[PDB]
């Protein structure tokens, strides 16, 4: 989850559930008539809703990306980026490698000078 | 002299190559396995078609569905049918 | 679905306000008749990867933004489309990990 | 035989995939199918879903980590007490609400500033 | 569903390292 | 709720008795209760089952942009349906036709699924390179240090010397 | 899809922060710290 | 209608090596007890123990009338040749840590006072092994006490 797609999608549904409430009240609820304010408030925050809703919605779909970026173009930058991590990794192992032998004879060195340290008493 | 500053020079390498050897035992692991990109994401759609293993947006518990088979897929699949 | 009250409609007032939400919006993006494999069909080449890589891309490596500020996917917009205080956060597009 | 490694095929899917179930665990516990060695070399066999060419089906992935677990057999001699099974039960689910509460946290630090 | 009897002698030895050298906890 | 017995009483055994793993199935499987046929689309299409009101120009943000104003333009014809004919045969038909349009509000952005699976792959790489390297400077830089270290150390002892 | 070129990605699992139990209601207690001579001291314990 | 974000990471912790980390470790924690040490790391823990306790060695002040000492796989195998064999191990760093008294032994045999048995019972060994781990503990320069 946690995506711009899942925003999208739960504001068009809470479009549509606006939709529904915004009936449902402005038909169950009315002042009878002559041949009430509190209705007339409700009707006005209910429109303001739906074009707030409706102005989220296109904001995210202006946000998400376009027509370019097609497939294949996702598909070889992703070779590119094997290759590349294919070159970081070999480059890795040989600064690794490197280190390993400068810390296994800095070792032995340390290990002789403790032997003679012991040795003479 | 010599003893002390070789051996805190010992243990910053130290340091230093263990934590590339964490890298680089994380790298090998990733050598080992390497599958085409469309067989990953046509796994997750099969995997996250259904929440089966990231849940529903809006759950309460007792809701009915769960991450693991659930007693009616248990009960109305061929284990639980063609052998009974 | 029988009645709906005073609390219980400003309940879903703002219940639905907090799952939705001088401009401050996304720069609008036109049509693209160059796409890469249908449209335009580039052979692979180099130019568009290092773009795709290294510099910004607008439709394909972010979102930019009124007041300069650009967005790659993996980052959160903060905007407000209307006149008001409240203000839309449009989540991250890719959310690593 | 193709019916009988289809039948064998899509049975043994099914089956590991309800392995997955606490509560159908702690039915096998408590009816007491563990104690027998045939199902635990069934158990040993039924590995062959960790390769990516068989691992391509599992539709409900935990059931591999609990086939991981059921292997150690202490395991097994456990799980009959309802309330460890319970337990792994509530574990899973809370679990699973697991980016569901990252969004609830993302959303609410950047509600806040 | 042993002691051999020179024990003694050792024992008495234990009650002197136990004296001359104190247990520190 | 049943457990395999056959194949678990076939295990008991020793020698090479004991069975192989079944061959992998490249057709219609019936596990659960679906089918779950292999090769499928993950988005399967729209021509299969309900109309299709856009073209092949698809570009995507465009038409997204036209279902919303067509979604909010045929609610406030469902009004003038609710004002002036409400025993009209129009509305089953509006009660309908708004609902297309929302399935195909669903439809394209579901067509932003795969592209957003794809697309996190490749910013997952681009940041793996990164860590990569990043952890491979910082070695570098651990690993100058100690030689000049133990350079100094070195230069310091036939000063002793 | 449309018979997109699939290429072999190797992708290290990100294995930063592994839960160790979840609390009920939310908090998860991510017990290990990724420690490096501690290591030694469990190690060397349990030999 | 809608469907839900592909959730990769999962996918990828299937498919590229066939497991689940994610999920909470409390379930094999509270019911399994820890994997044993397998072999390679029971070296390499060897090893560094025997280079930590060179250089624990070389700062005590260790007692130098005929202790004989050889770092011996993590052991440091005090062993003085008349009468009395330990074997001495640090179990975590180097500046803090006290030491374990793995095995205590004592050299002096004659088979005819000691009736063609041990001059002194493992009961009264471990005594000492206990005296002499007590003191140990006392912390003070620890060998030659």
């Amino acid at each position: 989850m946690a995506d711009r797609l899942t925003q999208l999608q739960d504001a068009v549904n809470s479009l549509a559930d606006q939709f529904c409430n915004a009936i449902g009240v402005l038909q169950q609820c009315g002042p009878p008539a002559s041949f009430a304010n509190p209705t007339e408030e409700y009707a006005q925050l209910f429109a303001a809703l739906i074009a707030r809703t409706a102005k989220d919605i296109d904001v995210l779909i202006d946000s998400l990306p376009s027509e370019e970026s097609t497939a294949a173009l996702q598909a070889a930058s992703l070779y590119k980026l094997e290759e590349e991590n294919h070159e970081a990794a070999t480059c890795l192992e040989d600064v690794v490698y490197r280190g390993d032998m400068l810390l296994e004879k800095i070792q032995s060195a340390l290990a002789d000078i403790a032997q003679s340290q012991l040795k003479t008493r | 002299q010599l003893q002390k500053q070789l051996k805190e020079a010992e243990q910053i390498l130290a340091t230093a190559v263990y934590q590339a050897k964490e890298k680089l035992k994380s790298i090998e692991k990733a050598r080992k396995g390497a599958i085409s990109s469309e067989e990953i994401i046509k796994y997750a759609h099969r995997i996250s078609a259904s929440n089966a293993v990231c849940a529903p947006l809006t759950w309460v518990p007792g809701d009915p569905r769960r991450p693991y088979p659930t007693d009616l897929e248990m009960r109305s699949g061929l284990l639980g049918q063609m052998n009974n | 679905l029988s009645r709906n009250e005073i609390i219980q409609s400003y309940l879903s007032r703002q219940s639905s306000l907090l799952s939705s939400s001088a401009r401050q919006l996304h720069v609008l993006v036109p049509q693209s008749p160059p796409t890469d494999l249908p449209g335009l069909t580039r052979e692979v080449t180099q130019d568009d990867l290092d773009r795709i890589q290294a510099s910004q891309w607008p439709g394909v490596n972010g979102c930019q933004d009124t007041q300069g500020n650009w967005y790659d996917w993996t980052q959160c917009i903060s905007l407000d489309p209307h006149g008001d205080d409240g203000r839309l956060n449009i989540l991250p597009y890719v959310c690593l990990d | 035989d193709d019916a009988g490694n289809r039948l064998r095929f899509q049975l043994e899917l099914e089956f590991v995939q309800c392995l997955a179930n606490p509560n159908y665990l702690n039915f096998l516990a408590q009816r007491g199918y563990f104690k027998d060695k045939a199902f635990v070399n069934y158990l040993k066999y039924l590995l062959y879903w960790k390769d990516p060419e068989y691992a391509k089906y599992l539709k409900y992935p935990q059931c591999l980590h609990m086939l991981e677990l059921l292997q150690y057999e202490h395991f097994r001699k456990e799980l009959v007490n309802a309330q460890c099974a319970k337990f792994i039960d509530e574990q899973q689910i809370l679990h699973w609400q697991h980016y569901s509460r990252k969004r609830m946290r993302l959303q609410q630090a950047l509600a806040e500033q | 569903f042993s002691s051999i009897f020179q024990r003694q002698r050792v024992d008495a030895l234990l009650l002197d390292l136990r004296q001359k050298f104190p247990p520190k906890f | 709720m049943q457990y395999i017995k056959e194949y678990t009483d076939e295990n008991i055994q020793e020698g090479l008795a004991p069975k192989p793993p079944p061959p992998i199935k490249d057709s219609y499987m019936m596990f659960g209760n679906q089918f779950q046929c292999d090769d499928l689309i993950i988005r399967p299409l729209e021509s299969q089952g309900i109309e299709r009101l856009h073209p092949m120009q698809f570009d995507h943000k465009k038409e997204l942009r036209k279902l919303n104003m067509s979604i909010l333009i045929n609610f406030l014809d469902l009004l003038d349906i609710l004002i002036r004919s409400p025993g009209s045969i129009k509305r089953e038909e509006k009660l309908e036709d708004l609902k297309l349009l929302f399935v195909h509000v669903h439809h394209l952005i579901n067509e932003y699924r795969p592209h957003q699976a794809r697309e996190t792959l490749r910013v997952m790489m681009e940041v793996q390179k990164r860590q990569r390297l990043e952890t491979a400077e910082r070695f570098q830089k651990h690993l100058e240090r100690v030689i000049e270290m133990i350079q100094n150390c070195l230069a310091s002892l036939p000063d002793d010397l | 899809m449309s018979g997109v070129r699939a290429v072999r990605i190797s992708i290290e699992s990100a294995c930063e922060k592994q839960v160790h139990e979840v609390g009920l209601d939310g908090t998860e207690t991510y017990l290990p710290p990724l420690s490096m001579s501690q290591n030694l001291a469990r190690l060397a314990q349990r030999i | 209608a809608r469907l839900p974000s592909f959730a990769i990471p999962y996918a990828i912790d299937v498919l590229t090596t066939g497991s689940y980390p994610r999920l909470p470790t409390c379930i094999r924690d509270k019911i399994i007890p820890p994997d044993p040490i397998t072999k390679i790391e029971k070296q390499a823990t060897l090893h560094q123990l025997n280079q930590i306790l060179r250089h624990r060695l070389v700062t005590t002040d260790l007692p130098p009338q005929l202790a004989n000492l050889t770092v011996a796989n993590g052991r440091v195998k005090f062993r003085v040749e008349g009468e009395f064999e330990a074997t001495l191990t640090v179990m975590g760093d180097d500046p803090d840590v006290p030491w374990r008294l793995l095995k205590l032994e004592i050299l002096v045999e004659d088979k005819e006072t000691g009736d063609g048995r041990a001059l002194v019972h493992s009961m009264q060994i471990s005594f000492i092994h206990q005296l002499v781990q007590s003191r140990l503990f006392a912390d003070e320069k620890p060998l030659q006490d």
